[PDB]
RNA sequence: CGUUUAUUAAAUGCGUCGGUCUAAGUAUUAUAUUUAAGAUUAUUCUUGUAUAUAGAUUUUUAUUUUAAU
């Protein structure tokens, strides 16, 4: 829907995952718009960070 | 019939519709306020008018005399605001019946009555 | 006394549902608009995934 | 529940929206950013706009 | 003289009234079917002075 | 229908002259064929009356300048002696009687 | 959860059935709360 | 501008 | 909590409490007024600042009516300190059907107007018309055509001071209207009522002694 | 009195949709009208 | 909806920049994509170029409204009721014509008034012209006379 | 406090009216000793002089 | 109560303290709905005598917003048909859309008024008096006094408005004495640029008046 | 094929069908119901409710409701 616009075609390839920066910024529970994912940055190009939600320390305390 | 808002399920009546006495009656009706509005009120305050002219140059020129003042003073002391008259605002049209009927004992009794 | 509301009774009664509404009351319920709070708001919600900053 | 970049939502509350009906929301008015001043007839003209065509 | 035929001004602009009366619009008058241009063309905009 | 007996003092309006008009005692409306619309018409209609002519136009005939108008202002009898303690005792005559 | 017991009167008649229409007594010693408010 | 419109 | 409580109401007099408030306009509900000004001061001081030719002004009593609430009798004196009852009563009384009839006021035209489907004068300008009270309201108000005719409308105008009572009593039965179109066709419209307008027919011969 | 033949009608449409007795016949404000 | 950058650009340089010569920060770029909103754009960057009006008085006719009697009182603006609140709430009301409804009225600043009818307007024209009547006296001397008349009335007593 | 204040052509500040302290009705308040306004506008806040 | 066909009015009752029931409850100031009552208990003649009457209003005095003038909501006592229950209900006035002009502010207003506002408007001279003579808690309303604000204004802006005309036909009257000769038009901008009331804003408006007694001809 | 306080030809549920709705939601739709899917068929006749109706009642049966001794 947005290489089709752009491109005039099918991706017809395999889609990245980790969605890119910049993507779903005004969300705030994602976890259903994606997949569990994390909310996937800010606009930025830093190292990818998980934003510890309360979830992500549980998984750490697991 | 939207003259009375009328829808007509059997036939054979409305047929004789022209002539019920709802139709013929809102004609009457819706007609004779078309009278009022085609000859009668613009000759109906047309009189009111040519009657009230007549006072205020036939009579309140003397009648001004009379109260000592100026002639344009009293047409604002006989005539205080002028009242004009519609088929909605008349006064009563006929000075109510004077000789009223005689009270009566109760049913035809005659000697007085001994209750009401 | 549910209609301490303006008395607008032919036309449409503005807010009638609404979270910003008359006739709901003062100290009721349905004022999370009200989420405005003077205290910080890490100290009602943790700074970090940890809730660090909680407590009273 | 709420869908922020909802692409309806009049583009002025993505917030104040999440409360509010899915039947009012969409109706919510566009106001202002709140420090959005009026349009002042200040006088500060473009940088190379100019006169002439000020004028 | 100043000519009147009655009927004319109506006390409220002819837009905000019924034959007499003003109107009542309640947002459920309203369709959704407007505001469903939003989906391309966007709302309008506050344009900061510079 | 007023049972009780009440004078009141009213001023007219082209002349001034405080005249007062009273109002005697006329019957109530029979009982024994007893009707509604008179009678709790006649009754709200007289504490109107009693309070000074609350909701009625007055009519009665001046005394100054004969001719009946409705122009009359109902005085109360504590407006009526500020207004008559306090003119010269020659404007009694006139708009006194 | 809560309920008023007046029944939410007409929006353009916000007051049907005060508690007087009933020959109720509520005086403040007799059950408490009573006092009304019309008054 | 109102003591001009007088003139 | 209550910094600096306001003083009463109508406090300015020196040896006799404030009258009660509702009568100055206030909360009803008390009869008697009482401003701890007054109640403080020694009798001395009350009698130093006030001289026997002043509290006879003071004292004055207006008995049944109140000296503030022109026309409307004192509110200590009455039953109960609310206003009065039955003055103001509202228009429909408890039972009655709502029977008011069409009223026409009477409003005084500041233009002259000329109708141009009867072709004929709504109205002179400076001269009062009775109109119909939604014709005056919707149209003849709002455009500068028309005012009240009320008392003060007159001083503002220039005219002199008529009353045409308007709607000094409001008829609540058609009948009880058309002996009120009575009495207004005889104060305001009195030309109808001369021995000369009851008399155009009669102003010369009887019309059966007249040529053709 | 010679205008006591009012039309037992009149133009108004009857307010109340519906149905009813009462419906379009005169009224005491209509009936001094045409009188 | 001039949403395609070869078509954005297309008109930028032509209206926004060849017409009118104004320039289109990026953010702005962003939602001026429509005929509403490039309309708008101008709208608020054309404003805020009016030279701010400038209230200058000469001093000639200044010393006339410094000496003249009648001064005007001059701080009802702020008496106006005040309906501060979020914007949203307040505006979300005016879903329809709720603005001349219930009290409420958009006051725009008046500079003239009408004269028919006006009783506002009539009720001080008299009250003005029982004010040069009234200064008539002072301006002859009636006024000192009928005040040095109680003085004397009020000094046998 | 600033309702009918002459505004003097100098210095464009509401002009010192001494009868202004006298048409005024100093309605009270909790955070204010006691609020000054014109007599015009009383009644408004009648119910802040009832409470 | 008597019996005579023509009763003619008289100072007192003619024949007698008014004889029946129902006189007997008028004699005492009762309405005559008190034949009616099974007991006439002293707290009965109380409640029925109005010395304080059992009516209230429909919002609190200082919440209320729709403009009742003086009006309760009066409970009305009713008798049932055929077999007689006594049931009573409370009967509202009738508020009508009160859209008016008020020409203080030269706009229509609506302020939802009960019918005897509608005509105790009239007999105030227009609907912005009856606004204005009116006061706080006797004008018992809050739509009131959202208007009595704007009327206030609306006011004190035609005093302003007004005093203009006095401070401008002062500048006209007293620059006419320097418009006196039509000599030098190259003057009439020195007249002009004295009271700095420029030529070219002039100049055209008297064009427009000229052309206006071409206008109105 | 689910689901129930004395646990099931209880009551759900899909389809069809009847009625309602074009100024709050898309009339191959959503409200409001009666039935029950699948497969055959779905008969005869009307006195009342409803609809339509014409100041109302009283009258009055295209479809629907209930009825058929
Ligand atoms: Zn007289």
């Amino acid at each position: 829907h947005k290489y089709l616009a752009k491109h005039g075609m099918d991706y017809q390839g395999r889609v990245p995952a980790s969605p890119a920066p910049g993507m779903y910024q005004g969300f705030s529970d994602v976890h259903k718009i994606l997949a569990n994912h994390p909310k996937p940055q800010r606009e930025s190009r830093h190292l990818p960070v998980m934003p510890m939600t309360p979830r992500v320390v549980f998984e750490h305390a697991q | 019939c939207a003259l009375c808002h009328i829808r007509f399920r059997y036939k054979q009546d409305y047929e004789a519709h022209k002539e019920s006495e709802l139709h013929v009656n809102r004609l009457r009706w819706v007609e004779t306020m078309n009278w009022w509005r085609e000859t009668g009120e613009p000759a109906y305050l047309k009189a009111s008018n040519e009657q009230w002219e007549w006072f205020e140059q036939h009579v309140l020129p003397t009648k001004a005399q009379e109260m000592g003042c100026t002639l344009d003073e009293a047409r604002r002391v006989y005539r205080q605001a002028i009242m004009t008259e519609t088929p909605t605002w008349h006064r009563p049209l006929q000075c109510p019946t004077v000789k009223q009927e005689v009270q009566e004992p109760r049913d035809q009794r005659w000697p007085a009555s001994p209750k009401w | 006394v549910f209609h301490n509301a303006p008395s607008v009774y032919p036309f449409t009664k503005p807010f009638h549902d609404t979270p910003y509404d008359q006739d709901r009351g003062r100290f009721d319920k349905t004022k999370n608009i009200l989420r405005e709070n003077k205290w910080p708001a890490w100290m009602d919600h943790g700074a970090d995934g940890t809730g660090f900053g909680i407590g009273l | 529940r709420f869908n922020p970049e909802g692409a309806g939502l009049t583009r002025g509350t993505s917030a104040y929206a999440w409360k509010w009906w899915h039947t009012q929301y969409p109706w919510l008015p566009n106001v202002a950013p709140a420090d959005y001043v009026p349009p002042s007839p200040r006088g500060i003209r473009p940088a190379a706009w100019d006169d002439e065509f000020a004028d | 003289v100043i000519s009147y035929k009655a009927g004319d001004y109506h006390l409220v602009p002819k837009k905000f009234t019924v034959g007499k009366r003003i109107a009542v619009r309640s947002y459920l008058d309203r369709n959704r079917t407007e505001l469903s241009d939003r989906t391309f063309m966007p709302q309008k905009n506050w344009f900061r002075p510079y | 229908s007023n049972r009780f007996f009440q004078k009141f003092y009213l001023r007219c309006g082209n002349c001034s002259a405080i005249q007062r008009s009273a109002q005697g005692y006329q019957p109530i409306a029979n009982p024994i064929l007893f009707k509604s619309d008179e009678h709790c018409r006649n009754y709200h209609d007289e504490q109107r009356r009693a309070a000074g002519y609350s909701g009625m136009v007055v009519t009665c005939r001046c005394h100054r300048c004969e001719r009946v108008h409705s122009n009359w202002k109902v005085l109360d009898a504590q407006q009526f002696l500020d207004a008559k303690l306090r003119m010269t005792p020659e404007e009694r005559a006139q708009r006194l009687w | 959860a809560a309920t008023p017991g007046v029944g939410i009167a007409p929006e353009t008649t916000p007051v049907k059935y005060v508690p007087e229409m009933l020959n109720i007594q509520n005086a403040k010693w007799w059950n408490g709360r009573g006092k009304p408010v019309y008054r | 501008v109102r003591a001009t419109e007088k003139l | 909590v209550a910094p600096w409580v306001p003083p009463p109401r109508h406090d300015v007099k020196v040896t006799m409490p404030p009258p009660p408030g509702g009568e100055v306009g206030g909360s009803y509900g008390v009869s008697t007024g009482y401003s701890d000004r007054l109640a403080r001061t020694p009798y001395w001081k009350r009698m130093a600042l006030s001289t026997y030719a002043l509290r006879m002004k003071e004292n004055e009593t207006r008995y049944p009516m109140s000296p503030h609430r022109e026309g409307e009798y004192d509110l200590r004196y009455t039953v109960t300190a609310y206003p009065d009852h039955i003055k103001h009563r509202p228009l429909l009384e408890i039972g009655e059907a709502h029977q008011i009839p069409t009223i026409e006021i009477p409003v005084i035209f500041l233009v002259n107007l000329w109708d141009e489907e009867r072709l004929t004068w709504f109205g002179r300008q400076y001269e009062t018309v009775y109109v119909n009270r939604n014709v005056a309201r919707e149209e003849l108000l709002p455009q500068r055509y028309a005012i009240y005719a009320t008392e003060e409308a007159y001083k503002l105008l220039g005219l002199p001071v008529v009353n045409h009572s308007i709607h000094e009593e409001i008829p609540k039965t058609p009948h009880a209207y058309k002996k009120l179109l009575e009495k207004q066709s005889y104060t305001e419209e009195r030309w109808k009522y001369t021995i000369e307008y009851l008399f155009r027919k009669y102003e010369a011969d009887p019309p059966e002694l007249q040529d053709k | 009195e010679q205008v006591q033949d009012v039309p037992t009608s009149t133009d108004r449409k009857p307010t109340g949709m519906h149905r009813g007795p009462g419906k379009r016949q005169t009224a005491p404000k209509e009936a001094a009208q045409y009188q | 909806v001039f949403e395609e950058e070869t078509l954005r650009e297309r008109v930028l340089d032509r209206v926004v920049e060849g017409v009118f010569r104004l320039v289109p920060t990026s953010t702005d770029r962003l939602e001026l994509k429509s005929v509403a909103n490039i309309i708008d754009f101008v709208l608020t960057h054309v404003t805020v170029a009016r030279k701010p009006l400038q209230h200058e008085i000469p001093e000639a006719a200044r010393t006339v409204m410094r000496s003249h009697p009648l001064q005007p009182q001059l701080g009802f603006v702020h008496a106006l009721p005040t309906d501060n609140r979020d914007a949203v709430v307040q505006e979300w009301e005016r879903m329809h014509h709720l603005d001349w409804q219930f009290g409420k009225a958009v006051y725009e600043p008046r500079s003239a008034e009408n004269e028919r009818g006006n009783l506002t307007w009539l009720r001080e024209v008299r009250h003005h012209e029982a004010r040069e009547a009234f200064q008539a006296d002072v301006d002859s001397g009636e006024a000192r006379r009928r005040h040095m008349a109680k003085i004397k009335a009020a000094a046998q007593v | 406090v600033h309702a009918n204040r002459y505004v003097d052509h100098d210095t464009y500040e509401e002009k010192y009216d001494p009868h202004w302290e006298h048409n005024a009705h100093l309605v009270p308040d909790q955070q204010f000793y006691n609020i000054p306004v014109p007599k015009e506008y009383k009644d408004a806040y009648w119910w802040r002089d009832l409470q | 109560f008597s019996t005579f066909a023509l009763n003619p009015e008289t100072s007192r009752a003619p024949h007698g303290p008014p004889r029946g029931l129902i006189n007997r409850y008028i004699s005492m100031g009762l309405p005559p709905w008190a034949a009616w009552c099974n007991r006439v208990n002293r707290h009965a003649l109380y409640r029925m005598s109005d010395v304080s009457p059992r009516s209230f209003l429909p919002k609190a005095p200082h919440e209320m917003d729709v403009i009742w003038m003086n009006e309760r909501v009066r409970e009305r006592v009713r008798t049932s048909r055929q077999v007689q229950h006594v049931y009573r209900q409370l009967k509202y006035p009738f508020v009508k859309t009160g859209i008016h002009y008020s020409d203080t502010l030269d706009h229509w207003v609506q302020v939802p008024m009960v019918e005897a506002a509608m005509f105790e408007i009239e007999k105030d001279g227009g609907f912005d008096n009856f606004i204005l003579k009116r006061s706080g808690p006797e004008l018992r309303s809050t739509y009131g006094e959202r208007i009595r604000r704007h009327l206030l204004v609306r006011q004190k802006e035609t005093q302003k408005n007004f005093v203009l005309d006095q401070q401008a036909k002062a500048l006209a009257e007293v620059t006419q004495a320097e418009l006196m000769k039509a000599t030098s038009e190259e003057e009439l901008d020195a007249v002009l640029a004295k009271y700095g009331m420029d030529a070219e804003e002039f100049k055209r408006l008297m064009a427009k008046r000229v052309m206006e007694q071409r206008k109105s001809v």
